[PDB]
DNA sequence: GCGAAAGACACAGATTTCTCCTTCGCATATAGGGATGCGAAGGAGAAATCTGTGTCTTTCGCAACCCTAAACC
């Protein structure tokens, strides 16, 4: 029962199993056509391995009788669960963990913007500090937006309000010549020793650069085709 | 001036006169110090071949910072632990000559039918100075023996003891491991259970970081405000001269002992050799001291720039013991009310700050030497707003120092230069599994975290849930000027009851649909 | 893909190789920077399968290598040849380093010299692959086997993601382009009068440009 | 829950972990104590008094609340605590299990951070506390 | 006779673990009271295993060799 809850939660494999050599033994784990060790797992894999294990083996010492024992209640709380995980394993997580056991309530914590773009904005609260009557004070609040399915950085400005992008030095002379641009001004020297200085830094051909240059054609071509009739 | 031509010349030199303040006094040795001063330590290149779950790898390695970015089965750890090997030996003989270091053990060599032997190759840079070291292994039973070749590591430390030996207060480079467990160490608290003078000497028992080294943290602490309030009493010559007749006292009392315990007359003699330590350092008080209430504030300060939103630290003595006690906001906390990303941070600085003031006596601003650091996870238990900020720390407190650093963020990520990092990927060549080593594209120094996590990572920054499903098929629909369908009613009526007729996604395939019909009432009249 | 316009044949020092001597690999330095020089000149900057840069505006050089149409092995005849020479990119999942770990009939392959390849395919919006309807069962059997071998249609990420994040940056000057010619056609002008000069304009900015065919494609639909 | 660094991420979840310590304690006994708020845990404002914990279970249509209390320093605190309403449930479950064997018990877990019979017969445990990055001891129990 | 580079030999000392020593609390076989005996936690202070330092050991392909056959050192 616990070997097959576990080979339910990780469908990317085939089998796993102990091997009694002629000279030791260990476990092996068959994915695609490769058999593999359980030692060269990486660290995230062995933290959900053993989470994994450790709460089948309760559901199902905890519930003897029914003919499922995946089927029990409870309450299970984790805190930082994005602790030593790639990002790309911290985009299914949730999913998992909510289909294997369907009839658990968790409550869990997190730090990554990655995993919050997987959750439904009926259950995120938002932890912030307001001061009030002269005595500072927690208080809770919620999202303005659904932010399931929306992309890294809207996760990370809406569900949590901070900036996606850095205040770098190399950035101000971006947003400094990109407001030059809106005014019309790209004809002062000044604009020209700046766009030496972006185009040092980032290149020629750097998508940036490339939608920057872009705005120069769009008003020429305008005042081209307004001049031409 | 060649280093090795003046280390040369300054032996050949030594061996014709016997007299010790010629030497002292020589311009070889002027030399020899100037051009040991403006040089920077810093590692070159490394190889591993066969060791532990690698084949064959190279890496080059910058003289600034690094970055090891990616996920696998071996595990960037293990590169981190190679170097840590080389580096012992550097600092085992600058200990003492011919000192033995540390071995590959056989349990490391690779489990392959095919192979015999493993080897790290390492190179030192110091500016046109170079040296080269290679640590090797055989398995057992095997028809050949290898071994190491450490004539350049001794050469080097040779340069180091011979200076340190002439000259009292000499600098020495600094090797530091912060591994991934050092969250337990952080962790400690309460004394849960005092040396009198402090040598250069103390912090190269060992390479990694561990939990002692917090308790040492806090006695050293405790010394350095002790002798910061002799400062502040204005203790005059008289106390000199108490403690030279305190000395006079003990020896009295050591050489009555010594007629008609072995245990107390070695602690009368550490006791005398304290106070003789005690009063050289009396001596140097006179040639301008070292301003301990300035180390005090140095790494006060230090320690305060990395947490913006406390306003001071302060050491209280009550109940028979010295506690810390830190201020936030309006409040008053111990250490061990703090969160753990505030532990970490507090140790990691204290730590480094300490290892450093303790290793150069003699520079004015102490924070501004020489050596190698590398830190394993860098972004543990800090939340994003601190994660973007951390480097710029770091490369400002301390700009003379060679960082290696593993990372799992892209916020982090975000704010490197993209000739800092490396990208690890496993090919199957040949039906078997390598290890290749690739650069970043473009640059990714100030884009946005969603072009850092596409570039610098090569991983999808957009989730595939069922609800994205149903988005790609009706983009689909609209995309292919079909839109008019009941399968697309269908779905458009899941798509508006899931994300909301407000979303800003659904605004743009609304202004899709609008043009595409204008297009078609066009090109149908 | 785009249809390659072949030049006429500069092989040079290919021509001094011959089959007797084969041994790919006594190719000299000098031989290979007169080939790429040449691939360069008729190829652009772009690989030939997937389109993604190959070369910068010249430390740190990206990885490409040639690619024989045809497998040695089996078609040695062509070893030399120079109709067989190709330029790929270094992606070790795709292009070139994915076709050679993969069985298929060489005689159902689409060849970017012989054939247009707009006729097949069709890219959307978010950057994925749609085949055009009304074609024979052959001409059908060569797309869907052409991407499933080349590695250019997968489910998530890969191309796609790269795909996509190049048409949404470009989407700006395609909604500008097309708001002005919606405004031209409001007031009262030739069709193919504005229509030459809008596809003239945009065809000028879009040379030497990452994915220049889905940004192409991408552009027709919504222009009027 | 999303929040910065010292916003009482952590101060629900530990909250949570007190208030069902005693439930447990009465499920496994009648009359066992639980565990208790460290005098440290408590708020160091000037007018603080006291600090007490509040929660509600409810299961299908029935209800039941719990509090908890503890006093700073030779104040006046709300009494003492009120078990009322949880030694109910914990002779519920006892009275189930006397009587029919092997029934169903409910599930309390908390996977915590670094910090620092059924079960008896194979070689588990009953704690309530359990610590990931362990997986040499997985390994020789499987 | 003995380069460089790893082990054997001898001598300290250090530390976590454990095993003996209080102290009073209990208890249960004799109608409550008292007593012989055992169980529960601190609190030692003893001991095996490990670790660290200083003096030897070994025996190089070791600037500078002749060119005909056999045997010996
Ligand atoms: N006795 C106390 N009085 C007042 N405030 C306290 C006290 N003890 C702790 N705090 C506050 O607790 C805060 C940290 O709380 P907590 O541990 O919940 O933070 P966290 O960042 O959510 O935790 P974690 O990293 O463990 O998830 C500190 O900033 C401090 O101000
Ligand atoms: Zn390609």
């Amino acid at each position: 029962s616990v070997i097959n809850t576990i080979l339910k939660f990780l469908p990317e494999f085939q089998w796993i199993k102990l091997v009694y050599g002629d000279d030791d033994y260990k476990i092996i784990l068959k994915k695609g056509e490769v058999e593999l060790d359980i030692q060269q797992l990486s660290q995230g894999e062995k933290t959900i391995f053993t989470l994994v294990g450790d709460l089948a083996r309760r559901l199902i010492l905890l519930n003897p009788n029914l003919s499922n024992p995946l089927l029990g209640y409870g309450i299970v709380l984790i805190d930082e669960i994005d602790l030593h995980l790639h990002p790309q394993w911290q985009q299914t997580i949730i999913e998992r963990l909510t289909s294997t056991f369907p009839n658990v309530q968790f409550v869990i914590t997190t730090h990554s913007p990655q995993v919050l773009s997987t959750v439904s904005s009926r259950s995120v609260r938002i932890l912030q500090e307001v001061e009030v009557d002269g005595v500072n004070d927690l208080i809770v609040s919620h999202p303005d937006y659904q932010i399931k399915g929306v992309s890294n950085q809207d996760a990370l400005l809406y569900g949590m309000r901070t900036d996606p992008i850095p205040s770098t030095k190399e950035n101000g002379w971006l947003e400094e010549y990109k407001k030059l641009v809106e005014l019309n001004r790209y004809s002062s020297d000044e604009a020209l020793l700046l766009r030496e200085k972006v185009i040092k830094h980032f290149g020629l051909d750097h998508p940036l650069v490339q939608e920057c240059d872009d705005l120069i054609s769009v008003l020429e071509f305008k005042n081209k085709i307004n001049q031409h009739f | 001036m060649n280093l090795e031509t003046c280390y040369v010349d300054f032996l050949e030199l030594e061996s014709h006169v016997i007299n010790e303040d010629y030497l002292k006094e020589s311009v070889e040795l002027q030399k020899l110090i100037s051009t040991l001063n403006e040089s920077k330590f810093h590692l070159n290149k490394i190889g591993i071949h066969d060791f532990k779950r690698i084949r064959e790898l190279q890496i080059s390695l910058e003289d600034d910072l690094t970055v090891f970015v990616g996920d696998n089965g071996f595990g960037k750890s293990t590169i981190l632990d190679a170097i840590a090997i080389v580096l012992s030996w550097l600092r085992s003989n600058i200990e003492k000559e011919s000192k033995p270091g540390t071995y590959i053990k056989s349990h490391e060599v690779n489990n392959s039918v095919d192979v015999e032997y493993a080897s790290i190759d390492a190179n030192i840079k110091l500016k046109d100075f170079n040296t080269s070291i290679l640590i090797t292994k055989a398995k057992e039973g095997a028809y050949y023996s290898r071994n190491n070749e450490l004539l350049g590591v001794k050469k080097l430390a040779s340069i180091y003891r011979l200076v340190n030996k002439y000259v009292d207060n000499a600098s020495l480079p600094l090797m530091a491991y912060y591994s991934i467990a050092r969250s337990y160490i952080g962790g400690g608290v309460d004394r849960k259970r005092t040396k009198t003078v402090w040598s250069k000497f103390d912090v190269y028992d060992e390479i990694e970081f561990d939990r002692n080294d917090f308790t040492d943290f806090f006695q050293w602490l405790v010394f350095l405000h002790n002798r910061a309030s002799q400062e502040k009493l204005s203790e005059s010559q008289t106390t000199i001269n108490a403690l030279f007749s305190d000395i006079q006292s003990l020896k009295a009392t050591l050489t009555q002992l010594s007629a008609i315990d072995s245990t107390v007359i070695k602690g009368l003699e550490l006791s005398l050799k304290e106070k003789l330590n005690y009063m050289k350092s009396l001596q140097s008080g006179e040639h301008k001291f070292n301003n301990a209430v300035s180390l005090y504030d140095s790494v006060i300060n230090t320690i305060l720039k990395f947490l913006p939103e406390f306003q001071w630290i302060k050491l209280v003595y009550g109940d028979d013991d010295y506690k810390i006690i830190l201020k936030k906001g309006e409040v008053e906390l111990d250490i061990q009310q703090l969160s753990q990303g505030e532990k970490t941070i507090f140790t990691l600085v204290g730590d480094l700050a300490r290892r450093l003031i303790l290793l150069n006596p003699n520079l004015s601003n102490p924070l501004l030497g020489y050596g190698i650091v590398l830190i394993d996870e860098i972004d543990l238990h800090l939340h994003p707003q601190w994660q973007q900020t951390i480097i710029e720390r770091l490369t400002s407190t301390f700009p003379n120092v060679q960082f290696v650093i593993t990372t799992h963020s892209p916020q982090v990520l975000s704010t490197v230069s993209s000739r800092s990092v490396r990208i690890l990927q496993e090919v199957e060549v040949d039906g078997v599994n390598d290890l290749i080593v690739s650069h970043p594209d473009y640059q990714i120094k100030g884009v946005s975290n969603q072009d850092a996590l596409l570039y610098g990572m090569r991983t999808d920054p957009i989730p595939s849930t069922k609800e994205n499903g149903w988005l790609e098929e009706y983009k689909k629909l609209v995309e292919l000027n079909r839109y008019s369908s009941d399968e697309a009613l269908l779905l458009r009526e899941k798509v508006i009851k899931h994300f909301g007729l407000d979303h800003p996604l659904v605004q743009e395939c609304d202004d899709l649909i609008s043009v595409l019909e204008f297009k078609n009432k066009i090109n149908q009249h | 893909m785009k249809y390659l316009s072949r030049q006429m044949p500069g092989p040079s020092v290919l021509n001094k190789f011959d089959y007797r001597r084969d041994d790919w690999n006594s190719l000299s330095s000098n031989d290979k920077k007169e080939i790429w020089e040449e691939i360069i000149k008729m190829q652009g900057k772009l690989c030939a399968y997937c389109e993604k840069k190959i070369e910068h505006h010249k430390k740190n050089k990206v990885e490409r290598h040639i690619e024989h149409f045809y497998r040695k092995s089996y078609y040695k005849n062509l070893t030399f040849e120079w109709s067989n020479l190709f330029g790929s990119c270094g992606e070790p999942q795709r292009c070139g380093f994915y076709k050679d770990k993969q069985k298929y009939n060489d005689d159902d392959l689409i060849k970017a010299d012989r054939q247009n390849p707009d006729v097949f395919f069709h890219f959307l919006e978010n950057g994925d692959v749609h085949i055009r309807e009304g074609l024979n069962e052959k001409e059908h059997k060569m797309a869907e086997v052409t991407l499933r071998v080349f590695n250019l249609n997968p489910s998530s990420g890969g191309v796609k993601a790269e795909r996509r994040r190049a048409i949404e940056l470009s989407m700006t000057l395609i909604k500008e382009l097309v708001g002005c010619a919606s405004q031209l056609i409001e007031s009262g002008c030739e069709i193919e009068d504005v229509r030459s000069m809008v596809f003239d304009e945009f065809k000028k900015n879009v040379k030497d440009r990452c994915f220049t065919t889905a940004i192409k494609h991408v552009f027709e639909n919504r222009m009027p």
